[PDB]
């Protein structure tokens, strides 16, 4: 089942300030009070993060390049964000992984799945509404896992495909800022290594409605992108990483 | 000394000849918990079995296989590899794993091999010529026969074209025998492919039912999943060892630490980049890894024109871990302190020195 | 492998004790003149200006 | 631990014992140049017990006596303001043993002129 | 192909900058000296010989 | 300006880095080896006219 939104107001997308957000832990390694260098994907700091809303008549779910890797920040309460679509054609003549938080559980599924050109979930006022896909032929991985979640909640998320291996870092962040990206620094630590071993060149959001037509819940979401460059980490005594520096932000940091 | 010197002779002083090591002792591997087995049960022991036209093909994938039981079960009439060791599947890892059951009769049992030709492997299950895995069969004599004959176990008998490996075909078209024209319908010389086998209890050993499971292995570029066993040895702390954790090697004492990780974090590191720290998959508690105690072997000796007594300085060694005396320059063996001060004749270092009088320091 | 590892940190090895030798000629030098100036400064009267 | 590289290292001589050879005379080199600088006098002089210098006051190089390390409070300071194979060896002179050498000079200078140096 | 070319190119760098150590530390040498008398014989009169 | 020769010079560690250490510290050296010959005053004399 597919359904067309055709309610919606056109609007520019919009543009912020990355601070000093989408930094995560390069690897497995305690360090204690040690400041260390390391070559990896990382987001730029103060860095052009795109910006999408969902408020009410505004939907923002297109479908972006995934690049060599995403951060997703997510400004979120009532829990309108529930998952995301990856793959490269979206369309059944390629593998697709599917990441969804329904009511009850996270589903990850790696099969052939035919994407609706608007996909949602829905809430009526309970979760009765479920349009994302309408088949799905081939699966390869299944994987069910514990759940991973005034704007109250922040999370981030760091995606990436390396050697097959997709890496997801979070972190939750409880903050009281209305519209932007709050200012302050928080590493990201590793969640779940998941092996995929698929082409994904394309992502997807996906949001939930409110039924009560449709009625978009308030929500507001950021996009940024990781490139290859160096950070120095501060590791404190307890061993979280707690300020870092960005070497080729200007020439002081380098 | 006189070994290290390359002379016969050595003159008053004090040479470091050799490198005390403290030796590893035991060897000590950790290895996290054998968690999600492949479901091996529902393939070899399930309900019932599928005909060998529509063979079932169950992934086996996102797991640890254990192979050594599989191995080791004596029901097993036939246990044929063609690309590996039945002995190393413990130790291989493979990206996923394709089980093909089906039943057939006990004189096709090697039809099911690489370059075999017969009627099963031409027409029901073909193997390619460069086939990896292993082929498992067992009588089944017990369970599928019956007395009035089971027709369930169907199988194809004739087919225009050989197969390709790993191809099924369900299809039930009419074959054509002659070159009379069938339009599905049968007659002297158009019969139906499929037919049924005849077992009963009172066929001997070749005619009963055999439940065949292939094993086929594919080395793509996709991670490896399916893995080996691992066997994992008991612990052993606060002695020179060698430990494997997850496949970090290295020598050291493992003692308790009191270093609280994050419960991401596995190994430590230092400033220096090594690791110092590291966390134990069977029980999650924190280890420091001090290195073994090696040191300088040193020889304090007078002239040989003087004497042939000779003293040993083990560099930075306390003297449990090795006329015997604990300086801070290390331990000092065959030197007798005394607490009177001389002149510094033979230098040990830390304001500790040596000279003949025996050998005093 | 082995004997690439071995050459890199035989290199290596000689890099360090090399630079240790050249540090250890700067700091013998400055121990010469640090045993020069006990010898005038301390233990007598210099008239060498500066 | 590896001897399959030790047996491979056998191959290139004796690199090791000019290397190993190289750092014994730089450490016995470091304790040279410690004798040469501080011992410098055989008689480990002492200031008398009464500080009568003509008015003249040396408290800030003398030896501290309530100090452990019976250090000068200058010398307190220069030291508190002063922060795989691999063996550090200990220098042959200790601390004290260097601190007690510059309170013989300065006794010897203190007391003695520059007699102590060129005689008794 | 690079891998010889940049273990002889590193060799010859090592080389050259091992000798500069050398020169740089006899002209240290020169300008303490140098200095020295730029101290005792222009900024004071030598009793010193030669 | 070979990446690949950059690349693979990356797996030698930090030679480099050393060289250009010693390489700064001679650099160095010498304005401090003028500045202890040539300043040994800090008041700038001028002979009458
Ligand atoms: C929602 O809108 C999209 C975009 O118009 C529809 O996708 C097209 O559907 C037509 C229907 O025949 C196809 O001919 C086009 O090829 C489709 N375009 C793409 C890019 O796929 C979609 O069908 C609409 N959803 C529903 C339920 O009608
Ligand atoms: C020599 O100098 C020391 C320190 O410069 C003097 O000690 C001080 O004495 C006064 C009064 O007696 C105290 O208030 C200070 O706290 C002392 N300072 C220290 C560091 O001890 C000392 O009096 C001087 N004279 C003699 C004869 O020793
Ligand atoms: C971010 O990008 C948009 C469009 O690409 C641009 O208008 C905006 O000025 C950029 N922001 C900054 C801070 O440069
Ligand atoms: C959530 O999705 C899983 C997988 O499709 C499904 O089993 C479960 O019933 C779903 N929950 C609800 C409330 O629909
Ligand atoms: C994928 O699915 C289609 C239709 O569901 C099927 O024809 C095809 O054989 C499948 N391919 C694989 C590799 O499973
Ligand atoms: C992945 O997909 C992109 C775009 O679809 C394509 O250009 C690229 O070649 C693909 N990579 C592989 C390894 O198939
Ligand atoms: C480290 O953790 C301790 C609690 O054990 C806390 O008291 C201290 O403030 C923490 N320090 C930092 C820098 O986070
Ligand atoms: C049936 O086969 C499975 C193979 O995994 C084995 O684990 C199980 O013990 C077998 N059942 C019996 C009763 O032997
Ligand atoms: C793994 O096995 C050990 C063996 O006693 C057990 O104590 C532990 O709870 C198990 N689970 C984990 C997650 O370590």
């Amino acid at each position: 089942q597919c359904v067309n939104l055709t309610t919606r107001t056109q609007l520019p997308p919009a543009y912020t300030n990355s601070f000093t957000r989408g930094v995560y832990y390069p690897d497995k390694v305690f360090r204690s009070s040690v400041l260390h260098s390391t070559q990896d994907l990382f987001l730029p700091f103060f860095s052009n993060v795109t910006w999408f809303h969902a408020i009410h008549k505004r939907f923002d779910n297109p479908v972006l390049p995934f690049n060599d890797g995403v951060y997703f920040a997510s400004t979120e309460k009532s829990n309108i964000i529930r998952g995301w679509i990856f793959g490269t054609t979206l369309d059944s003549k390629t593998q697709s992984l599917l990441i969804v938080n329904n009511a009850t559980n996270v589903v990850i599924k790696v099969c052939e799945f035919q994407f609706c050109n608007d996909p949602f979930l829905g809430v009526y006022y309970m979760e009765s509404e479920f349009r994302v896909y309408s088949s799905a032929n081939n699966c390869t991985f299944e994987y069910v896992s514990q759940p991973f979640l005034n704007f109250k909640n922040l999370r981030e998320f760091v995606f990436k495909n390396i050697d097959g291996y997709f890496k997801i870092y979070s972190k939750h962040t409880p903050i009281n800022l209305v519209r932007d990206l709050p200012q302050g620094f928080s590493a990201l630590e590793p969640l779940v290594d998941l092996p995929i071993g698929i082409n994904i060149t394309r992502f997807q959001t996906l949001l939930a409605l409110h039924r009560s037509g449709w009625t978009a819940g308030a929500a507001a979401y950021y996009v940024g992108y990781l490139q290859p460059r160096t950070f120095l980490l501060k590791y404190n005594e307890n061993g979280t990483i707690t300020d870092a520096v960005d070497c080729a932000l200007d020439p002081l940091s380098e | 000394t006189k070994c290290t010197l390359k002379s016969f002779t050595v003159e008053k002083g004090i040479y470091q000849t050799s490198n005390f090591r403290v030796q590893p002792t035991e060897s000590i591997v950790r290895f996290p918990n054998i968690t999600n087995l492949c479901p091996f049960g529902e393939v070899f022991n399930a309900t019932r079995f599928a005909s060998v036209y529509a063979w079932n093909r169950k992934r086996i994938s996102n797991c640890v296989a254990d192979y050594s039981v599989l191995y080791n079960s004596a029901s097993f009439s036939t246990f044929k590899c063609y690309g590996v060791s039945p002995t190393k599947l413990n130790d291989l890892c493979f990206t996923n794993v394709y089980a093909d059951s089906f039943v057939i009769r006990g004189d096709e049992v090697r039809q099911i091999a690489p370059g075999q030709t017969g009627k099963i492997a031409d027409y029901n299950y073909k193997l390619p010529d460069d086939f990896t895995g292993c082929v498992i069969a067992w009588n089944s004599n017990n369970l599928d026969s019956k007395v009035g004959g089971n027709y369930n176990y169907l199988y194809r008998l004739f087919r225009k074209s050989n197969l390709k490996p790993f191809e099924r075909d369900i299809s039930t078209e009419i074959y054509q025998a002659g070159s009379t024209p069938c339009n599905g319908v049968e007659g002297f010389n158009c019969y139906f492919p499929l037919q049924s086998y005849g077992f009963q209890p009172t066929y001997g050993v070749g005619y009963q039912p055999y439940r065949v499971v292939v094993l086929s292995f594919e080395l793509l570029h996709a991670p490896a999943t399916v893995c080996g066993p691992k066997k994992s040895t008991n612990l052993v702390k606060n002695k020179c060892v060698n430990f494997n954790f997850n496949g970090l090697t290295g020598t050291g004492v493992l003692t308790e630490s009191n270093k609280k990780f994050l419960p991401f974090q596995q190994f430590g590191r230092d400033i220096a980049d090594t690791t110092d720290a590291v966390r134990d998959p069977q029980t999650l508690e924190i280890l420091d890894i001090t290195p073994c105690s090696f040191g300088g072997v040193s020889v304090i000796t007078p002239g040989t024109n003087t004497s042939n007594q000779v003293a040993v300085l083990y560099q930075g060694v306390n003297c449990t871990e090795v006329n015997v005396f604990q300086t801070r320059a290390g331990c000092l063996i065959g030197a007798e302190h005394v607490n009177n001060s001389y002149e510094c004749d033979i230098p040990i270092g830390a304001g500790i020195c040596a000279s003949y009088q025996s050998i005093i320091a | 492998q082995i004997d690439r590892l071995i050459t890199g940190r035989l290199q290596s090895l000689q890099t360090y004790v090399t630079q240790q030798l050249i540090r250890a000629a700067e700091i013998r030098a400055s121990a010469n003149l640090a045993a020069t100036k006990m010898s005038e400064c301390v233990l007598g009267q210099s008239k060498r200006v500066d | 631990d590896s001897t399959e590289c030790s047996n491979l290292l056998l191959q290139y001589g004796s690199f090791c014992t000019q290397l190993n050879r190289a750092l014994t005379g730089i450490a016995v080199e470091q304790d040279k140049n410690t004798q040469e600088v501080f011992a410098q006098v055989k008689q480990i002089y002492k200031t008398p017990p009464i500080k009568d210098f003509g008015g003249f006051n040396f408290s800030q190089i003398l030896p501290d006596p309530s100090k452990p390390s019976k250090r000068s409070p200058i010398e307190d300071l220069l030291f508190n303001k002063v922060t795989n194979g691999l063996t550090v060896l200990p220098p042959l002179l200790t601390d004290e043993m260097i601190a007690q050498y510059t309170s013989a000079l300065l006794a010897g200078t203190i007391t003695s002129g520059w007699t102590f140096g060129a005689g008794p």
